């Protein structure tokens, strides 16, 4: 079965940095395109970086681009999202998910989260002072 | 929520291929849809087109793009070069060509006279009226000058209506349905002289047997006559279109039998029913038959 | 335990009918419903999944059981695809068809037969242990105007659920060999209008025309005018076999046909007969004898 | 490393189209091929379906479906619903509908009394023998109704094809299904042979005439009778390349009229000045003499 | 600025003109040039990307506009398809077509009738200020034993590039309704050679062999040779219709086989006049028509 | 350095001769083989790529050049597809096809002409300086039952590499690509049309001279109407299955000829009755034409 095992979230001190990882498990990991969003508390979902391994698409987010950095590991079938200078703002539930027809090119227009066939549990990501 | 209004244009280049058994003919045209969806980010906020392959990737990602479906077409139609304009407030326009069979009942008994109406039948294949409703219908119909080389006459621009269609074996059970019917005429000349003239020459031809002086000659000549006929049976139901019923030049066709079989009875009652003596009367019926048979072409 | 699918079958048109091959064209809708395990539909709504996105969700995990039709002649032409998802786990698969289907037909009272058009449903991979039909509903429209269509649909669609217990079965072992099969039968009668007046009407006229050569006086005339006769029915035989449906037997116009081939040929017998064996009184005058004697054989051709 | 066995089974459901100038014929059936590779875990260590597109997906994965072609079929088969049965053990079973165009060797030169054998020739397209072996075949096969009789069981064979136009990986293991059947003549011998016969037996009247006048003006009419039914008899019967029984029957037709039109001259030019009594009384000698040559043309 | 597009089109094949439905086919390259954004290609030389490949280049951004026949009746049958990507930016697309077109055709002077066989291209989804038709390049090959061929091509291909303007549009945006189109014209004439021979001629003989029915004697025989006459007509009818192209109006061979029973018509019209309009009495003169029948034959038809 | 390709085409079946539009249908194999950049294959045996994966390899850079049939009409209808790549770097492509091919075609001399079914393979993409086809492989199976084929393999094959020369490119320079031309004659089965067309027909316009047998002017002259529609009758049933041309064939000219005979004849029976110094003296020659008449037919028949 089908298995995105998140880790790297938890608490963090205003400005400092986290990174995030994926394992994917029970597909064949290159012909999808795994992605990070996001779910603050009594706000919709976002989409946060996507990189697609077929395509040389990335999607980064306006509200997070210059201090995010997605990468893919065929190696070992992960997904690293490193957020650097964080804010509190930043504080949500960060959820991975793959889709196999998800085009990050198209979802920079769309913002449709309706090709990821399969999600994550999502690792809460708290910033305060 | 709100039903998603849809507004549609179709444009008719060519209505041909008419199969008169099937009840079918072609049409090649083009489809537009516009409706508003959830807005987009487009490219410097400037409409975005989407072609072709790329159509079907802009679903996957989510893109809502409902399928209308022709319901009078027979087999799924040959759709050409399709696009999207993706417009950053939400609006999407649709525009396909297509070319498909479509099916409508066809009443051929007056040919080569008869007058047809060519309808398009276009609806949500999944979404109701409560879902997404036909806002509008304008249809584009080329004039045709050059109709005398056209086999249709298309008479009039096109009718629309936009209806609702109640679904019994399915409150969600009603879709908006647009309805376009192009109203037209056959071009009869070729049929004119080429197959209703010959004949009625064929069928006066016919009654010259009365004219002859033997009896010998006036049997012998009757049955070179409705062999003429069977010929030209033959060569109209090789040309004619295949019909479950007679049309005009058929009926035509079954007095030409009956004028020369009754003539064989005349021909024969003649000559042997007498006090060989020949009713004066009967066989200088050169006038009382063409007019007798004139009489009942009226009726 | 077994799947129970209702299915539900719309005819919107019976025809392409192909008399050597023994196959019509059916273009219409069909329907199956089935409850699975419920689902997270967005807003607890029933989700509506078309054409190229069905193969997305079947791909994820959705059981889409393949019906086939037994009776289909080649892949049939599937028009729009939809798949409603209900929250509760019902499924709805709904596709429009347009196939060439097969059924053993019997075109000898041409043309005056009676067919039944016929679709055959049934489960490709699973059997009555696995899916079973539970009900199907069959929706013909009315002939409008039927004067017009070359068929007359006469009987409503009839139906049947029955189960097929297929013989030939790899792998399956104990019972995995009775399969739930749909079977429609829908009757139907050909127009025999235009075949009646342009066909079986004049061919009478030719015939009964023929059996005017014991008329003519001379014998030289009752001869020469018996091959004018001769070619008039390999004319209209001619005329006929053009436009009739090509059969591997004959009809009730091919059996006129020969008749009249017959008459013509019996006719020349008498006619030689007559005048080489002082033409015979009762002979010469059979134009009563010979019309009554073809009747009585034609009543026979009937029974 | 042995060869895969694979056990094939074949199910005729229909054999039609015959194209008599193509020489092909269509057959509709299914196509079972089952081979065991190695063994699976499948979902609750039951036997696993995939139906049509999902096979694809299992083969882009790894999955060894190897590609069995018809050797004799014209163009890619129809294929219907396509069906993979994955058991534990590793044993595959395929399973598909099919519907293809068929060529074979076909003589039509006794028609309509031609006897024919519909062929199926089966062979993996990449694998030889030493890969893919056929271990077993098996096929599965109101008669007055259809135009065909089929008569046996349908035959079978495993051979092995060598290639010599390419080690010894040169032979393929090919299955070969044969299935006889006989036309039904019953419409050709009631509407063709059957009228065919009194036209040429009618032909022979032409000597009860009494004039030389009569004999040889109806020899003309005798003469277009026959071009009327050698049309008659060329737009239905099937397009060959060479002459059937009926073709025969028609140009001993032309020769028995012709024949006659030179004995009705030869009679009445060649004489002391008078009409040969002989030759005049031919009534009997002419249909005897062909008649003669009539069972020559069966031997 | 819109992107300047050079077209240059190769016919191979026009044949199966179907006459009823107005169609002709074509089998033939398409070439289309236009200059975009520099790229960086393998060793700095063109390169090629061939059929399914191309799609793969569209999902990464390259600008692949389509192109449509306006004129094609149902989607053409395209074969190998090729994108050569020069590295200063310049894009060339070439593909193999096959498609059933459309033209208003004229069958009136059949078996002399001159056709002209049109390509009509356009942009699909860009107007004449998005993107432009520069110039057009037809080429056609120089048919030599045309006497084999059913159709003879005369002259070179005709082109011409101009602006559809569409009155019923979707967007509003001033001045943006115009689509540039090219037209081709292919000028051709039917081989009449064969309906000459086959039709004509014999017809001609058929016609004239009719006013023999004067030569005879008796008026029985004159009158029951014109029904033999009548069901020569009609055998020859059908012997045309057959073969002969079906249409919805008459050819100049329809019009011959009217004439032919206008002729026998009129024929039986002055045996039956010349043998019962008398003081008791066959006319002189008009029974020897034999000569005045067939110039007033010809003059009508001459007039025709 | 070009990649040197070496072809092999069997054909299994050729059949479906199209007279008006000169086309033809080809059933067999098409086998490619090139040399490329050595592969680890699994166990270092050759891999077997089948159908739907070729795609798949192309996808990850595997180079499959498309080879275009010059001369077909319409993309050709592709079975089985494989590819055979082996460890030494050598690329094997197989395909089954049916395809429909154009060639000139002169029927003229139907029914015993003698055609040519031409095959032209050619590289879509590159030119002979990038991909040289180095040698080519033909093989037919024969055809032991000639008698049941319409057609008759003459020739066992003919092939040729030329090279094709464009005066038109993208490359404002190699213009140049390696063509294979492989060409099979084949000469038409005549014994249908000899014994059902030609011996009838010869019969007939033989049968049409026994009208100067008559005794009697009208006798001589009502029978020429009999023969003239027994020409027509025979000219709709040759019609009706010979194949549609744009010329007449040998049979469509003996046609003409028995037109031609019966009008002549016409003209004769007329001439000898109405031309003489009595009101009715039939010329003793011009009657007694028995003789003279065939030979004067056959004499104009010699020549033609
Ligand atoms: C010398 C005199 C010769 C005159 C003969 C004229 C014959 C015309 C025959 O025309 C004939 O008309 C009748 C209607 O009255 C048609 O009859 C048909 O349609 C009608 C009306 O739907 C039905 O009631 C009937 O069951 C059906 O056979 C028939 O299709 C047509 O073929
Ligand atoms: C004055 C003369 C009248 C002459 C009448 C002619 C009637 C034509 C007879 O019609 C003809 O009858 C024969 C009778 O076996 C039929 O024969 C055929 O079908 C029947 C019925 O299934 C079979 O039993 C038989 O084996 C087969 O040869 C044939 O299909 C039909 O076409
Ligand atoms: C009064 C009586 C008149 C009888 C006339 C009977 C005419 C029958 C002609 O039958 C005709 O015979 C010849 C010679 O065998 C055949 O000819 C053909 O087959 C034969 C035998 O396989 C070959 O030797 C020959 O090269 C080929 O052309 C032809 O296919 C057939 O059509
Ligand atoms: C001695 C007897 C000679 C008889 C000669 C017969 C000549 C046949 C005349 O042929 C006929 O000519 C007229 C001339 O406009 C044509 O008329 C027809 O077509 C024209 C085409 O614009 C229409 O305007 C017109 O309404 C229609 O009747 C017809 O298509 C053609 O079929
Ligand atoms: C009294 C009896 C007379 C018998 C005469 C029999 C011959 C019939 C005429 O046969 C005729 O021959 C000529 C020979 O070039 C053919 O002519 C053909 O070729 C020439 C030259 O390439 C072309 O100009 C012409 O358009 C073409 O039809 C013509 O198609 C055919 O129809
Ligand atoms: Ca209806
Ligand atoms: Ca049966
Ligand atoms: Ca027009
Ligand atoms: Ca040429």
């Amino acid at each position: 079965q089908v298995q995105l095992q998140e880790s790297g979230g938890g608490l963090v001190q205003a400005g400092g940095s986290l990174r995030l990882s994926c394992a994917a498990s029970g597909f064949t990991f290159d012909d999808y395109t795994i992605g990070w969003f996001r779910q603050a508390p009594g706000k919709e979902r976002e989409g946060v970086s996507l990189i697609s391994s077929s395509l040389g698409s990335t999607y980064y987010a306006d509200s997070v681009k210059g201090r995010i950095t997605i990468s893919r590991d065929n190696a070992k079938n992960t997904v690293y999202l490193q957020m650097n200078s964080l804010k509190p703002e930043d504080t949500a539930v960060y959820y991975c998910a793959a889709g196999r027809d998800a085009d990050p090119t198209i979802f920079a227009i769309l913002r449709s989260e309706y090709p990821f066939d399969y999600w994550g549990q999502g690792t809460q990501v708290t910033v305060s002072s | 929520a709100r039903p998603v209004d849809v507004s549609v244009s179709i444009f008719i280049n060519k209505i041909y291929g008419v199969n008169t058994l099937e009840q079918t003919y072609k049409v090649d045209g083009y489809i537009v849809a516009q409706w508003t969806g959830k807005p987009r980010k487009t490219p410097g906020d400037k409409p975005l087109i989407v072609e072709n392959t790329q159509i079907e990737r802009w679903i996957n990602n989510g893109l809502w793009v409902p399928a209308l479906e022709f319901i009078n077409v027979v087999g799924s139609p040959d759709t050409g070069n399709k696009r999207l304009m993706l417009f950053p407030d939400g609006r999407v326009i649709y525009n396909a060509r297509f070319l498909g069979s479509f099916s409508n009942d066809m009443d051929f008994r007056l040919f080569p006279f008869d007058r047809q109406q060519f309808v398009l039948e276009l609806e949500p294949f999944s979404y109701n009226n409560q879902q997404l409703r036909f806002s509008d219908i304008q249809v584009y119909t080329e004039n045709i000058d050059n109709e005398e080389i056209d086999e249709w006459w298309i008479r009039g621009k096109a009718s629309t209506h936009i209806s609702d269609i109640r679904y019994d074996h399915l409150n969600q059970n009603e879709f908006s349905r647009i309805t376009v019917r192009i109203d037209a005429v056959r071009n009869p000349s070729y049929y004119l002289w080429s197959f209703i003239l010959p004949l009625g020459l064929i069928i006066a031809a016919s009654w010259s047997v009365f004219w002859l002086e033997s009896f010998s000659e006036r049997l012998q000549t009757s049955f070179t006559l409705m062999l003429t006929v069977v010929a030209y049976a033959f060569y109209t139901s090789n040309i004619l279109p295949r019909l479950p019923y007679t049309t005009v030049i058929d009926q035509m066709i079954i007095a030409g039998y009956g004028s020369i079989f009754a003539a064989i009875l005349l021909i024969i009652f003649a000559h042997h029913r007498q006090a060989v003596e020949d009713d004066l009367l009967i066989q200088r019926c050169r006038l009382a038959f063409p007019l007798g048979f004139l009489a009942i072409g009226c009726v």
